[PDB]
């Protein structure tokens, strides 16, 4: 697969640097590379197809060498090059798909296609140009136990799970208090709600806590914190946890006090924040804790008076809110994001050829269930397949 | 089956989801005007067709509104009470609904001896029985009278006389000494724990007067207080049995009786 | 919603107003030979820690009349029981009645027989004078030891009595006979424990079977026995020893209404 | 890294492979090895010490070489050697200490100790004597990214937890119905208690369940399953679930029936066994599910009749119990075990010199909080310090 990125970036240099009129030295490091591949590619038989709807394709290579005496390229040279460039692109695309269309609980850090497995040994180790993209360099640095990290913008690290919790309730549902949260994608929105306006609370204070576990660790994370909840702010109806009945919720918003953000690692409060909205920085964390309280306002005006009655028949519902969204990260394992097609590429190639789902990846590559049981086996498999997808994406135009 | 602690219960919010006894309170004047017998089986068979079984309809009779006051019983699965309006007995119907639209945990006291203080807006003094004539005398914090004297029954202040049932309150935060003959009715220190959703009230005649709680700032016309007119009682009955689906629709099983409250407070 | 008995709760092993009603029979208020005791008992309960306004005395003429619709009036109800060497059965019936909670339906003896669901089912009959006559049936609905349509043939099981806790064999229907104008009968089942009411038997030899099943007749720590010669000594035996008693009871089991059994009109 | 292991095992072979008398051939290899190690170590100024209370120490090296042409070893040889021998021993013990209290939030695969970080320079990579022992071997294979692991007798893998699931209860506490379980080190002892003796349940049978999520994936381990729990079979007084009082529990044992053990991996059943006891095998798993049942006996005898009524007053509650102990396993992630002195040495070093503490570890290397929040970066730091600890356990105690 290292050889695969080699072939891929080389064919890309071929498509991007061999054009009419260019001076030979400007493609020197190019040509002396490509023909070298012809030196090792000729007479070598490859097989593909035999898994999925990938058709059987047998590959032999007998194309000669490119000219070296010509100074400034013309149409003839570049056309004769492209003639076999397209063949090489097709072959590499197919073996890419091959490595994509299988998984393994047996460590997925080894090649999975017989093609690449054969290509692996010493008789082809003379295939390398360089590494210039994050994926192949990360692969190399990981198989050698050095520093490793992918840069993501707007990544999904929260399994989308929309639910709620109850602390004070009854069947009639005219005394409720609890908290509703939603972590969808990279977007967390939490809201504590009360019906009694702390009329029974010690000194008009009600506490609220929320815990979320990250599926993997982040560092140097930039996040933005906003002082309300832009989703749970309208009258609605919600089922019960038993689906028998349906209760009401007519929210009216207060401003939450003593908001508390704790980005925690292993139990030590790593990054601490008291009421710092806007952007914030979490240098290293993998668990998020959100703490606050509903405080009953001390002094009241006539509108505010009628809304929250000391009496028992209530009308409106008090709510504190909070919102969070991650805007980038440097992480030690690949995650889907808003700037990648690799997840898209792999879904597409799988869906073109109706591959029966195996024992590791989830059916149809559904993201939430995928991240749900995120296993070290799975993480190795996924980094492999996304390196495959990056090989693909750097070639498909 | 941990009947002990309020635990967090959890459910989803975006997934697909989804006999018993009925009774009828009615005052005499209806039957008086009726002068028949079979109306009972008539209503029961009509209900039967509507979707409730036999052996499921019942009817109790109270000679007068003020009469029904005498420690009434509301122990049916779904109680619908009709009340004839009166331009003279406002506090009657209101206090009626109050004691009926809610449930109260409530302790007794021996008036011969003790002094009292009422905690909050949900602790009231409920006098019920034949006829009450209750008299209050506040105390200075030094056991000295104010507006009265602890030793004579007419220096006190009157707040009721020979009424059927009274809900009285004082200035929360001051002791009190009480005089009224235990023989002619009994007093209890009670406390409205919440709204009762097992009973509905229908006004016949009159209008929206009822006040379901004491503070003036609140008098909500909840969906649990209905209102219809009349010129013959049969229209009333036929209406009630018509939309009885909607009546029981605004009703819900008595929470205090369901198995979900073995120990919070039962019935 | 439902108070949620359907999600378990997990702590750990490494984490660590008030009312009281006092029942008594009348001959006690006789033997006192005073008229202002309640005040003094109140002051003493105040010494031990209870605020003025929490010591309530309720009074019944006798074990017979008190049977009619027993009353719950406090979060703590202690009852004094004068012993009889010949009325012990009704005493145990009273204990079995108020110590436990019943779930009872009304019984219209006019149009239907009845049958009991499990062994936890019994019939509580209450009133000033209760005559309960019965007789069972066969597979083809025939009177036995009785001519089903003749009253004097019915089996006299409790005569004009005051409190009865009837138990009959389960899985067999029965025809009934009662003068309802002077009594009531109710079909109920025993729900389980209560921790609000306790009984102190003044005198007595600990004769209390709160079971219908014979193979057991135990005593929970809520039935206390004390010997006596003059009531004041016994009132002191109680008030000096409230602490153990409270540590027996557990307030949370108070029921909202005042009736001893849940009714379903 | 491995250079340190070279140092250590070389000095071991120095102390021992040389004794008075031997023939030149037997150690000729080692003598040449050591003379080269000497000509290496000299000529590089070292400062070792200066963290916590470990004193700064200056180090230089200048010593003659060893006899290169000999017939039979004489005592003068070992006398000339042992001085610098022990000097090297002291310095490498200093290396171990200076290393084994450092912290690194985002690293832990490259050196972080001053003289050490100097010593992993390529200019000394002429001393790699041989890498033959568990930890150094796993290290130098983790560098080259293969399948790896350690074998453990009594692995301390289940975080200690004493918690109890409640399924039927009331604030009078006379009809408890639930499950208790204790976890420590390598063992998990569970019991399920019923007050009712399944007298009201459907079908005269009642169920008990237990879930244990590990924090790392094991493989190929021995499980001793014994069907009679000992730690939950006696009158106990335990505190309530939220805490206002305590409660009592007097069980009595019956033998379980229809028990099911399952070891699942990533949400997939790998091993499943029915009512088999003794010793069983685990191949690939991280989740344990236990599911068993208690039956009211179909027929009884006098004492059995007095102890199991249908009535309310219960006095002898019944129980069922299981003991599952993992005795020996093979794993990827490094775990403190009960077969060596490694974690002990780590904690002794940490206590010995008053290290500045940070969230890179739980304070004091107390094992509980560590395995609670087992983090791969913490795992890297831990593996490093553990290999260096084992290296120390080859020279000095």
């Amino acid at each position: 697969m290292d050889v695969l990125y080699s072939l891929s970036k080389t064919l890309k240099d071929a498509r991007d640097k061999i054009v009419e009129g260019t001076l030979y030295s400007n493609v020197s490091d190019l040509i002396q590379q490509f023909n070298q591949m012809i030196i090792t590619m000729n007479g070598n038989e490859f097989q593909t197809g035999g898994i999925g709807n990938l058709p059987i394709r047998n590959w032999n290579f007998n194309f000669g060498l490119l000219g070296t005496t010509l100074l400034n390229l013309d149409a003839n040279y570049v056309e004769t090059a492209r003639n076999t460039i397209d063949y090489f692109v097709d072959f590499v695309d197919n073996v890419c798909m091959d490595e994509m269309v299988r998984e393994s609980q047996r460590n997925g850090i080894a090649p999975q296609s017989d093609s690449l497995r054969k290509l692996s040994a010493i008789k082809f180790k003379r295939i390398n140009f360089d590494n210039s993209s994050e994926y192949i360099e990360n692969w190399n640095l990981q198989n050698r136990r050095q520093r490793t990290g992918f840069t993501f913008h707007k990544p999904n690290i929260f399994p989308y799970s929309a639910s709620f919790t109850l602390n004070r309730s009854q069947p009639a549902h005219d005394n409720l208090m609890g908290t509703m949260w939603l972590n969808a994608g990279s977007e967390i929105q939490v809201a504590g709600f009360d019906y009694s306006c702390a009329i029974n609370a010690p000194a008009n204070i009600q506490q609220f806590e929320h815990i979320v576990p990250l599926r993997r660790v982040l560092t140097t994370a930039t996040i933005t914190l906003l002082p309300d909840a832009e989703r749970f702010s309208f009258p609605r109806v919600i089922n019960s946890a038993d689906g028998a009945t349906t209760w009401f919720f007519n929210p009216v918003i207060l401003r939450p006090n003593n908001v508390e953000v704790e980005f925690l690692l292993n139990g030590q409060i790593i990054n601490t924040y008291q009421a710092r909205f806007g952007t914030i920085v979490a240098r290293n964390f993998d668990t998020i804790r959100l703490s606050f309280q509903l405080m009953r306002p001390p002094n009241m005006t006539p509108a505010v008076a009628v809304l929250f009655p000391n009496a028992q028949p209530f009308e409106h519902h008090a709510t504190v809110g909070l919102t969070l969204r991650i805007e980038s990260a440097v992480c030690e394992s690949v995650l889907a994001d808003a700037s990648e097609t690799l997840l898209a590429n792999v879904t597409s190639v799988r869906q073109e050829y109706a591959i029966p789902v195996g024992p590791v990846f989830p059916p149809g590559m559904n993201w939430t269930d995928l991240i749900t049981n995120y296993s070290p086996s799975r993480e190795d498999n996924l980094q492999r397949v996304f390196t495959v997808a990056s090989i693909r994406s750097m070639l498909i135009k | 089956q941990n009947y002990g602690i309020n635990l967090p219960i959890t459910g989803s919010m975006d997934i697909a989801y989804a006999t018993s006894t009925l009774c009828l309170y009615y005052p005499t004047e209806a039957a008086t005007e009726i002068n028949d017998n079979s109306w009972k089986d008539t209503l029961s068979q009509l209900f039967l067709t509507k979707g409730w079984p036999t052996g499921s309809v019942y009817f109790k009779e109270y000679t007068n509104i003020a009469s029904f006051s005498v420690d009434p019983q509301l122990y049916c699965d779904y109680n619908v009470v009709l009340m004839k309006y009166d331009a003279t007995l406002q506090l009657d119907m209101s206090e009626l609904a109050d004691l009926i639209l809610n449930e109260w945990l409530c302790n007794p006291m021996d008036i011969t001896l003790y002094y009292y203080q009422q905690t909050d807006e949900a602790n009231k003094w409920i006098s019920m029985g034949s006829s009450c004539t209750i008299k209050v005398c506040p105390l200075n914090t030094q056991t000295l009278g104010i507006g009265c004297l602890t030793t004579d029954a007419t220096t006190f202040e009157e707040v009721a006389t020979a009424e059927k049932l009274v809900i009285t309150d004082v200035v929360d935060g001051v002791n009190h000494k009480l005089d009224v003959t235990t023989a002619t009715c009994t007093i209890r220190n009670c406390k409205k724990l919440g709204p009762r959703e097992n009973v509905a009230v229908i006004q016949v005649g009159g209008s929206d007067i009822l006040d379901i709680t004491a503070d003036p700032t609140t008098a909500p016309q909840t969906e649990r207080m209905m209102r219809i007119n009349w010129k013959k009682w049969w229209q009333v009955f036929y209406t009630v049995v018509d939309y009885v689906d909607q009546i029981i629709q605004v009703m819900s099983k008595r929470s205090r009786s369901l198995n979900s409250a073995a120990f919070y407070y039962r019935v």
